């Protein structure tokens, strides 16, 4: 009869057909990931092509129902999600060129192998050949060689490809009534039609700058401390007044600073909270790791894992004969099928990762009651944030003592809390200026603020201004230094990590207030608290049905992303860093004072 | 006295194939001895919810006829086989009256009704213009008209085929796994009641 009822029946038909087709595609992707064989690649490609063709045909059918004649918010949300053209609005030649460019960037990044000139008989791939060198070496020129050689080969291959990529993506986005591709990425946080809870694409950049201006003193003090420690590690290269050299940050790109914890530890004499040896002594299998994670999630009141989870997941490396992707991934395959693909070792990192991925699984299970096209996070930040809060809670010494993994006579003094908070800052605080600078650079590239002949002059200028990291030697425009990273070379949004980091501590304060924890925020554990799990599950059950602002109101009581919980989390470390930086100089100079 | 000629519950519960919920099988059971304690004390049933009567006195009471309706639905759709419920199965496939006397028995059949490729032999009606009356069967395969345009018998735009297949894989969740449902309807009519329980010696 009416247009709204027509759209509702069409959405019912789409949900029923799409759920089975998505399950077939997801099962094929799982069979490729747990078994890397060429016929599984072909089966994955066939299922993915069927799924994409079905989405094209259903979007073509979906557009015939106009949006402004529908008043129900959930129906309008599903129709908005379905009616996006994607690349279909672009011409077939340019669509084929864009798909070819994306695939060849994926192959160049995945199969990029670089080794030293005059010694070419064997070479090292990025994972794990270059990762281990970047994370463990203490030699200046070796890390400089690895960094410059990988940005030489990868950037000089990817620079014309990225120049084609920006033009094609901007053409597709302006064909989709967006200002640029950056506006298309910022449209994930766009809320329209809800009274009071509306969020704009232009508000995202303003909110990110407003939060980063409050991030900046903590990052300046952390940067000064890391600069002083790296000056101790490398005596002559680092200047007291200048930026950090780029190849010394412990990772390939500077994404995380967590591999500098050995060099920058405050109190090495005091012990660590490493529980690896304790699990090895008690012979903890990966099955026991996931069962302890499940015990954590049933203690907070969330549902326990399905029988199909324990039957169908791969929680251990299969062997030499069977090939699998080593990256930990939680899979919502559809039709109530939830699996975790992780090559789990007996380490603290794998145990925390098990908590993180089972948090992903809990988030996926919670919105299973929602319609198919609303089965997502409210934004891209929440989905990762709900795993990172489990990683926060499980890492606490109270949780380790409670499950028996830590000795009950372990002394929790202020020094261990300082060095634990510094490790968490190197992981968490250090990624924030890099993430913000990378997304702001990509937004200015898509917006046309930066011309193609000035990409790198601006980029290093941004990195010196924001991240406080200087290039070792100057790079011309033949280099493509951003696209050496996984997310930018493979067409992924990057602001999800910034929003995830802020949502993580906002959710942590909300659940710790729910759990009535009376101490520091980093000492807080959300186990045994039914009300914290209920406050979590109220947002978890919504999925994408409600705006992310309303979901954030449901958890923390605020309509916008906030920076104060993060600053409250690191406040003991902030006071300690302000005490330790009396002699040294906080802040950096954008000049070439260390090295250029 | 000594009792023989039990009611054919083996041809209802242990059937090799079950009907689809849109075309649910109804078997009228008359003139035999119905032993209900065999069903109630079985550990193989997940749902044995009886409405209007208790299972303990079923083996005593006597009824004129017993209607055994058999079909297959999903795990999440078992709750809709109840008086007063709302959903696709209750509105469009199988409707129970509010004044219903009988029992709803459901059990998981992922072992039988799921194959690795996907078992698409079970259909359900997705669209109908109006809700079903209680104990009504709709086996029509005429194109549903959701829009003003005439369908003309072809599935185009706003015109959908009302029967949709169930996807049954063995790796699905318990809310998507196939459940075989047998609904027993007990009525007493003015004719002499012949479906009686077993009498103790
Ligand atoms: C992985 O693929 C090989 C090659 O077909 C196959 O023999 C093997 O059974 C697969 N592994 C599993 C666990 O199915
Ligand atoms: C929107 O539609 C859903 C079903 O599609 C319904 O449950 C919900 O109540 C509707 N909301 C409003 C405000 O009409
Ligand atoms: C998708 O592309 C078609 C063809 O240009 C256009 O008519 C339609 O408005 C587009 N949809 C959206 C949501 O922009
Ligand atoms: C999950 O919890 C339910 C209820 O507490 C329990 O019956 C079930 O056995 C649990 N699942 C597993 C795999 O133990
Ligand atoms: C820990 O507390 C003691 C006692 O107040 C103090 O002397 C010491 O400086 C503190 N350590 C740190 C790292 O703040
Ligand atoms: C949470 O509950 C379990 C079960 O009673 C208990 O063993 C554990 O010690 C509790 N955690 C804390 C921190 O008390
Ligand atoms: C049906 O099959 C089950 C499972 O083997 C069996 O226990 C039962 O006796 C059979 N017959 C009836 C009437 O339930």
């Amino acid at each position: 009869s009416t247009i709204e009822e027509q759209a509702k029946t069409f959405l019912d038909k789409f949900n029923h057909e799409a759920e089975d087709l998505f399950y077939q595609s997801s099962l094929a992707s799982w069979n490729y990931n747990t078994n890397i064989t060429e016929e599984n690649v072909q089966n994955m490609n066939n299922a993915g092509d069927k799924w994409s063709a079905f989405l094209k045909e259903q979007s073509t059918l979906a557009q015939m129902y106009p949006l402004q004649e529908i008043q129900n918010l959930t129906v309008k949300l599903q129709l908005q999600a379905l009616q996006q053209n994607g690349s279909s609005v672009l011409s077939e030649d340019k669509s084929k060129r864009l798909n070819t460019i994306l695939n060849t960037m994926s192959t160049i990044y995945s199969t990029g192998k670089v080794c030293n000139p005059d010694n070419p008989q064997e070479c090292l791939l990025l994972e794990p050949g270059l990762n281990e060198i970047m994370a463990n070496s203490l030699d200046y020129n070796e890390r400089l060689w690895a960094w410059e050689s990988w940005r030489s080969e990868v950037g000089k291959q990817l620079r014309p490809l990225y120049e084609e990529y920006v033009v094609l993506k901007n053409e597709m986005a302006r064909a989709n009534h967006y200002e640029d591709y950056g506006d298309y990425w910022r449209g994930d946080y766009e809320v329209n039609g809800v009274d009071g809870y509306d969020y704009s694409r232009g508000q995202l950049i303003e909110d990110v700058e407003h939060t980063f201006e409050e991030i900046k003193p903590l990052y300046e003090h952390l940067h000064a401390y890391v600069r002083a420690k790296l000056m101790n590690a490398y005596p002559s290269y680092i200047s007291p007044i200048g930026c950090l050299p780029a190849h010394l940050l412990g990772d390939m790109w500077g994404r995380f600073w967590t591999n500098l914890y050995s060099l920058t530890v405050p109190f090495g004499q005091k012990p660590n909270i490493d529980v690896t040896d304790a699990m090895v002594d008690q012979a903890w299998d990966a099955q026991r790791i996931f069962k302890e994670a499940e015990k954590f999630f049933v203690s907070v009141g969330l549902p326990n894992m399905t029988q199909g989870f324990w039957e169908n997941s791969m929680l251990t490396d299969p062997g030499n004969v069977q090939k699998a992707v080593c990256h930990p991934t939680a899979w919502d395959l559809g039709k109530g099928d939830f699996r975790i693909l992780m090559c789990t070792k007996v380490t603290m990192d794998d145990f925390l990762t098990a908590h993180h991925e089972m948090g992903h699984i809990q988030y996926d299970m919670a919105y299973a009651a929602q319609p198919f096209l609303l089965r997502n996070g409210a934004n891209e930040g929440f989905h990762e944030a709900v795993g990172e809060i489990m990683s926060l809670s499980a890492a606490t010494p109270k949780h380790l003592k409670s499950i028996g993994l830590l000795s009950p006579d372990f002394q929790e003094d202020n020094e261990t809390e300082i060095n634990f908070l510094l490790k968490q800052a190197l992981t968490i605080v250090g990624t924030l200026p890099f993430t913000y600078m990378l997304e702001k650079w990509r937004w200015m590239v898509f917006k046309g603020e930066i011309p193609k002949d000035q990409w790198m002059k601006k980029w290093w200028e941004m990195k010196r201004e924001i991240v406080g990291v200087v290039e070792p030697v100057p790079h011309d425009e033949t280099y493509c230094d951003p696209a050496s990273l996984f997310h930018v070379s493979n067409d992924y949004s990057f602001i999800r990590y910034y929003t995830r980091t802020l949502y993580q501590f906002q959710f942590q304060e909300a659940l710790c207030q729910a759990a009535k924890h009376e101490g520091p925020l980093h000492k807080c554990d959300i186990s045994n608290s039914t009300e914290a799990g209920q406050k979590l599950f109220n947002m978890l059950r919504l999925g994408k049905s409600e705006p992310w602002t309303l979901a954030l109101e449901n958890v923390v009581g605020a309509k916008n992303m906030n920076v104060r919980p993060l600053l409250n989390y690191f406040e003991p470390l902030f006071t300690w860093l302000k005490d330790q930086n009396k002699n040294s100089f906080v802040g950096w100079s954008t000049d070439w004072s260390p090295y250029a | 006295p000594n009792i023989t000629n039990l009611c054919p519950f083996g041809e209802v519960f242990n059937a090799t194939r079950f009907a689809s919920v849109y075309a649910w099988n109804r078997k009228r059971i008359s003139n035999c001895v119905a032993d209900y304690s065999v069903l109630y004390n079985s550990a193989s049933f997940s749902t044995f919810k009886c409405y209007g009567v208790s299972p303990t006195k079923l083996n005593d009471l006597c009824f004129t006829n017993v209607y055994a309706d058999s079909f297959v639905i999903r795990g999440d759709e078992v709750r809709q086989i109840a008086p007063g419920q709302t959903g696709k199965i209750a509105d469009y496939n199988y409707k129970l009256p509010d004044d219903f006397t009988g029992c709803v028995i459901a059990w998981n059949s992922n072992n039988l009704d799921s194959k690795v490729g996907g078992n698409y032999n079970y259909l359900y009606r997705l669209f109908r213009k109006s809700n079903l009356k209680p104990f009504e069967r709709d086996i029509s395969t005429e194109i549903y008209q959701a829009g003003s345009t005439p369908c003309n018998g072809v599935e185009g735009f706003n015109c959908y085929f009302p029967l949709q297949s169930y996807g049954f894989q063995p790796t699905n969740g318990v809310g998507y796994q196939p459940y075989r449902v047998v609904v027993l309807s007990f009525e007493l009519l003015h004719a002499p009641a012949t479906v009686c329980g077993p009498k103790k010696s």
